[PDB]
């Protein structure tokens, strides 16, 4: 039952701000939705043990 | 040295957002002395062939 | 593309169909990619106009 | 006791954009001196002060 602007600012922002501190992060995105699902996604460099 | 570089450069492209009156300042780093020792020694090294 | 014509000339929904790359691991998508960010804060008006 | 000294963290504020915090804490003078405390009267069950 949420917005995207619900997902984005009480979950999607609380998360992303604490992405940090982790090795070898290349890049990290995001998606918030209508139907309320949202993702991150925390993309590493070459040779990253998954 | 990899790493300072890298960082100068990500506020390189975020500088061109900040207000009128602030600019960044480097207080403490310790690059400096790593690209001091590399020079140095690899400099003796050429009096030590010479 | 010979279902492309199809209906990506409908006013009524764009349906573009397409193929994947040449290795799935990275796409869903062949071409180029990108993000056009708000380092600025201007909100999401300028950005969508951007 | 832990709100007015012990500024407390009730939840969260979008400013320009960035989700940041909103602390709850007793002005400055209402918590630098030991009798500077006496000031702050709780409820009373009959209402009262």
């Amino acid at each position: 039952g949420a917005s995207a602007e619900t997902v984005q600012d009480t979950v999607v922002q609380v998360i992303e701000q604490q992405m940090n501190g982790i090795d070898n992060l290349r890049y990290i995105s995001s998606e918030s939705n209508s139907d309320g699902s949202m993702t991150i996604t925390v993309t590493f460099e070459q040779g990253t043990d998954p | 040295l990899d790493t300072a570089k890298a960082i100068r450069q990500t506020i390189a492209n975020l500088e061109p957002f900040m207000p009128q009156g602030m600019k960044v300042v480097y207080p403490y780093d310790t690059t400096p002395v790593v690209s001091a020792s590399i020079h140095e020694v690899v400099k003796t090294l050429g009096e030590a062939i010479l | 593309k010979r279902a492309q014509m199809h209906f990506f000339s409908f006013k009524d929904a764009m349906v573009f169909a397409f193929a994947p790359p040449s290795v799935l691991e990275l796409g869903n998508a062949t071409g180029f990619d990108l993000f056009l960010q708000d380092q600025a804060g201007v909100g999401h008006e300028v950005l969508l106009q951007a | 006791v832990s709100i007015a000294w012990g500024s407390s963290y009730v939840n969260d504020f979008i400013d320009r954009g960035r989700v940041k915090r909103v602390y709850l804490q007793g002005r400055p003078d209402a918590r630098m001196n030991p009798d500077d405390l006496s000031k702050w009267y709780v409820r009373n069950d009959k209402g009262e002060m």
